RNA sequence: AAACUUUCAACAACGGAUCUCUUGGUUCUGGCAUCGAUGAAGAACGCAGCGAAAUGCGAUAAGUAAUGUGAAUUGCAGAAAAUCAUCGAAUCUUUGAACGCACAUUGCGCCCGCCGGUAUUCCGGCGGGCAUGCCUGUUCGAGCGUCAU
RNA sequence: GCGUGAGCCCGGGUCGAACGGCCUCUAGUGCAGAUCUUGGUGGUAGUAGCAAAUACUUCAAUGAGAACUUGAAGGACCGAAGUGGGGAAAGGUUCCAUGUGAACAGCGGUUGGACAUGGGUUAGUCGAUCCUAAGCCAUAGGGAAGUUCCGUUUCAAAGGGGC
RNA sequence: AGAGACCGAUAGCGCACAAGUAGAGUGAUCGAAAGAUGAAAAGCACUUUGAAAAGAGGGUUAAAUAGCACGUGAAAUUGUU
RNA sequence: UGGGCGAGGCUCCUUCUGAGUUCCCUGGAACGGGACGCCACAGAGGGUGAGAGCCCCGUAUAGUUGGAAGCCAAGCCUGUGU
RNA sequence: GUUGACCUCGGAUCAGGUAGGAGGACCCGCUGAACUUAAGCAUAUCAAUAAGCGGAGGAAAAGAAACCAACAGGGAUUGC
């Protein structure tokens, strides 16, 4: 045992990945118990262990949200965690159609007299 | 002379940039140049040093001498050729520090990353010279 | 006192943590300029304020 | 008074503050001497310059505001680069 | 005559001037506009095989994913990259405008759901919620303020 | 050696990486003073002094080294409003074991509240937590340009019991 | 991000360094000192005297009067001749 | 008077860049001195054991390898007057 | 007559939203000194400044004349 490649974890289930997160905890959490009272150089596994706890985290974590997305498709409402972090500001400023919406007065008249490509000769 | 915007001569810019680069920079800061037949095999002037190098020393008080490269010490700007060392007042043996500039690389490591690099040398070299001899 | 609150307790506890001497291994790496602990804290010299 | 007055000092004025950190709370007015808890905004005052820059942005952790420049250099983009695992 | 004091010189002390250096300041110029209830700035406490600090990070804790590069890291140990660059996916303890009520207490509650203890009521574990002002809408209402049958 | 002079040049020693002459240009450009600033160092000077709280002594062990380490013995003091045994505030690890070069313990030091390496604080019943006091802060409202001030039940549609 | 007829560790920002740090104050606040061995630690093995610190030999280095009280090493002040 | 393309160009990311480490002396070490050469649209800067254009990173020049597609745009295609 | 309209006024952890803090060099307002100068000092000056308070952005603000002018007339705003 002892490393877990991140590259084995994305075709896996997410109840395949959370089994194997229960053993590499367990392991880790043993590994301290066990270095406490013995001479394990392995007392470096203990790096490894969490960092594959870690990979294993992040890929369960990755595909929810993934799923989540997909299910979350064009609904109107979706969480927060979900919509986009642009900015505060940048959320609250007006939408591209409402920021270019025209009155028809002004309409009219841009589609009549619009600004001419013109020369002038020397 | 520099001419571009970008470009710096600041002494303290470029001081502070060697001495604080990273180590990927700093791959590239410990260049190496090639012997005359790599060169002429490859079309190729320097590639970055690597363990597994083999290389002779062209400077210093350890000229001539001939190795593998056994370490690469990046946080040192230094490299280790196997048997140029030196005795501690205990005689244990330590590996003397070498600038890669000051050797030349006699035998390659090789393998696909390793000649990516020297096909992608070879192919920009090449062109170059075509379109200057154009 | 006897009498401490969780929020001093922990306060006192990490400063009992960080009164120690420098690990002797961090004298020995290359570019190397901490010779002692220049924050060291005794209970007769120096009053922390909670 | 002095040497004979200094040995009744066993209370405390002020104590820790939450929000701040300092020994400034003020035990009896529950309002903190230096950052001005429980108000709303921080204390802060235009004749004191050097306790301006003890405690403006940029000396503490930045946890969230140092990594909104390369979000906005990239164009506060979301997605992944085309072609990546996962 | 010695000793002592003083003067002069050589050497040795004390001290850190002078010289040379400079990953630092200072000033000018050019480009850019991007904090926060989707929880900011700031504070606290923790996190490394061997760390006190600084730096980095948040119980996924000296970091995870992803992309690029292409063989290190290094004080020792260890192992089969990296304390690398980039960075669009995540994690992000207690706090803090700080939001159940409080807080000089790691204090005291209520609601929904699940799992146990004989349990709608009590106890325990877990998860999600409960601040204020205001806007739009929804629904339930009050008033002989008022309109027709 | 030169110059009236400010200074300039050379010989010898030390030392280790830059520097100078000439003509212009430029300035944060020339020190004995300012009870000048910072830093360093003298005479005084091995001097003033280390004299409140009655007081030490013998043998032995330890140790390079013992008046102020320890054991035993003797002689003494505090004399229950104690130099006793425990607490509140305050301190924060000073508590315990082991070891100890320097520094500190204004003499010494083998000893130490020092230094170093490891340990040590166990609650349904003791406290906090619960209650209210003096008092403080909200709320409804009313002031104030505003930071905010008053307000604490007041010109408020303000709740809890069962089937 | 680029520059300078700028300053060069008592200068230049208070900060070239674990600096708004150490420390002081109840508090508001106040707020330092402190850069340089060598190209490379090659940072002195071993012998001897000493309880030890250290000394004397010896070794490394181009150089140890460059030995972590480390480039150079002034004056005040001091010791020996 | 409405719609759609759009060569082509400007962007953006990315691969690539000339020439001595030749001989002699000093030195612990040439990056110093002397001799002989080379490159230069590059003799800016920095590192390398002492003043290095040619030892190394970079530096000049428009180009080029591969890619995303952000802009502008000559000109085309096509509705139609209630 | 009751319900039913509509008019005000409310409840709700009702559905969806929004504001607070930071920063504040520059910008828009409010509030607002005294030292100082006048060889004294009170108006004055410092100054419609410092300190205090509120509110924004990459700029802000101003801005398309109830303007300037008096001319043979100019022609939103801003800045030199
Ligand atoms: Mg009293
Ligand atoms: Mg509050
Ligand atoms: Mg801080
Ligand atoms: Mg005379
Ligand atoms: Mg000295
Ligand atoms: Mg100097
Ligand atoms: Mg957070
Ligand atoms: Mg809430
Ligand atoms: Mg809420
Ligand atoms: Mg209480
Ligand atoms: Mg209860
Ligand atoms: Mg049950
Ligand atoms: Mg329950
Ligand atoms: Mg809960
Ligand atoms: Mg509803
Ligand atoms: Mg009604
Ligand atoms: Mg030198
Ligand atoms: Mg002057
Ligand atoms: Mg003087
Ligand atoms: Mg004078
Ligand atoms: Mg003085
Ligand atoms: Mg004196
Ligand atoms: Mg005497
Ligand atoms: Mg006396
Ligand atoms: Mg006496
Ligand atoms: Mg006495
Ligand atoms: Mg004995
Ligand atoms: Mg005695
Ligand atoms: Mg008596
Ligand atoms: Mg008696
Ligand atoms: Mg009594
Ligand atoms: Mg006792
Ligand atoms: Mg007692
Ligand atoms: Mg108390
Ligand atoms: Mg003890
Ligand atoms: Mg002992
Ligand atoms: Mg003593
Ligand atoms: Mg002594
Ligand atoms: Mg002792
Ligand atoms: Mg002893
Ligand atoms: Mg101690
Ligand atoms: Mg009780
Ligand atoms: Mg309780
Ligand atoms: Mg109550
Ligand atoms: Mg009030
Ligand atoms: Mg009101
Ligand atoms: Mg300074
Ligand atoms: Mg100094
Ligand atoms: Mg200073
Ligand atoms: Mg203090
Ligand atoms: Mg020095
Ligand atoms: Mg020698
Ligand atoms: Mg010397
Ligand atoms: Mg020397
Ligand atoms: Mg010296
Ligand atoms: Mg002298
Ligand atoms: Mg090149
Ligand atoms: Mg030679
Ligand atoms: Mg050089
Ligand atoms: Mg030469
Ligand atoms: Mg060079
Ligand atoms: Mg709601
Ligand atoms: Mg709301
Ligand atoms: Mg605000
Ligand atoms: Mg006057
Ligand atoms: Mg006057
Ligand atoms: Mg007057
Ligand atoms: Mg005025
Ligand atoms: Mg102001
Ligand atoms: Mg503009
Ligand atoms: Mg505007
Ligand atoms: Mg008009
Ligand atoms: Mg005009």
């Amino acid at each position: 045992n002892g490393k877990v490649k991140a590259g084995q974890l994305w075709s896996k289930n997410k109840e395949e990945l959370t089994k194997i997160l229960g053993e590499l905890k367990t392991e880790l959490s043993q590994l301290r118990i066990q270095k406490i009272s013995s001479s394990g150089a392995k007392l470096n596994k203990i790096h490894d262990l969490r960092k594959s706890i870690a990979r294993v985290l992040t890929v369960i974590n990755a595909k929810q949200r993934a799923q989540l997305r997909l299910f979350y498709k064009n609904k109107k409402y979706l969480p927060l965690d979900l919509r986009p972090k642009l900015t505060r500001a940048l959320r609250r400023r007006l939408s591209k159609e409402d920021a270019s919406r025209v009155l028809e007065k002004t309409k009219k008249r841009l589609t009549h007299f619009p600004q001419r490509k013109y020369a002038v000769k020397a | 002379m520099k001419v571009r915007p970008t470009v710096s001569s600041s002494r303290r810019k470029a001081r502070k940039a060697h001495f604080s680069a990273p180590s990927s920079v700093r791959r590239v800061i410990m260049s190496a140049p090639l012997s005359k037949e790599l060169r002429e095999k490859y079309n190729v002037r320097s590639i970055p040093i690597r363990k597994g190098d083999e290389v002779q020393i062209v400077r210093g008080a350890h000229k001539d001498k001939e190795g593998k490269v056994t370490s690469v010490y990046r946080l040192k700007y230094v490299i280790h050729v196997e048997r140029v060392t030196r005795e501690k007042a205990t005689g244990q043996t330590v590996p003397i520090g070498i600038h890669p500039s000051n050797v030349v690389i006699t035998k390659l490591h090789l393998d696909k990353d390793r000649e990516n690099i020297l096909a992608r040398i070879k192919a920009g070299r090449e062109q170059v010279a075509k379109a200057k001899g154009k | 006192p006897s009498h401490k609150t969780f929020r001093i307790k922990q306060k006192l506890a990490k400063a009992q943590k960080q009164n120690r001497p420098i690990p002797q291994w961090i004298r020995l790496r290359t570019g190397n300029t901490i010779r002692y602990n220049a924050k060291r804290r005794h209970w007769r010299k120096t009053r922390l304020g909670l | 008074k002095g040497t004979s007055s200094f040995g009744k000092r066993h209370n405390k004025t002020h104590g820790l503050c939450r929000r701040c950190g300092r020994r400034s709370l003020h035990n009896q007015k529950k309002v903190c001497a230096s950052c001005g808890y429980p108000a709303a905004k921080t204390r802060k005052y235009n004749w004191s310059e050097k306790a301006k820059r003890r405690k403006v942005t940029g000396t503490g952790r930045m946890r969230y505001l140092s990594t909104v420049p390369r979000r906005f250099k990239n164009g506060f983009r979301t997605g992944v680069p085309k072609g990546a695992r996962g």
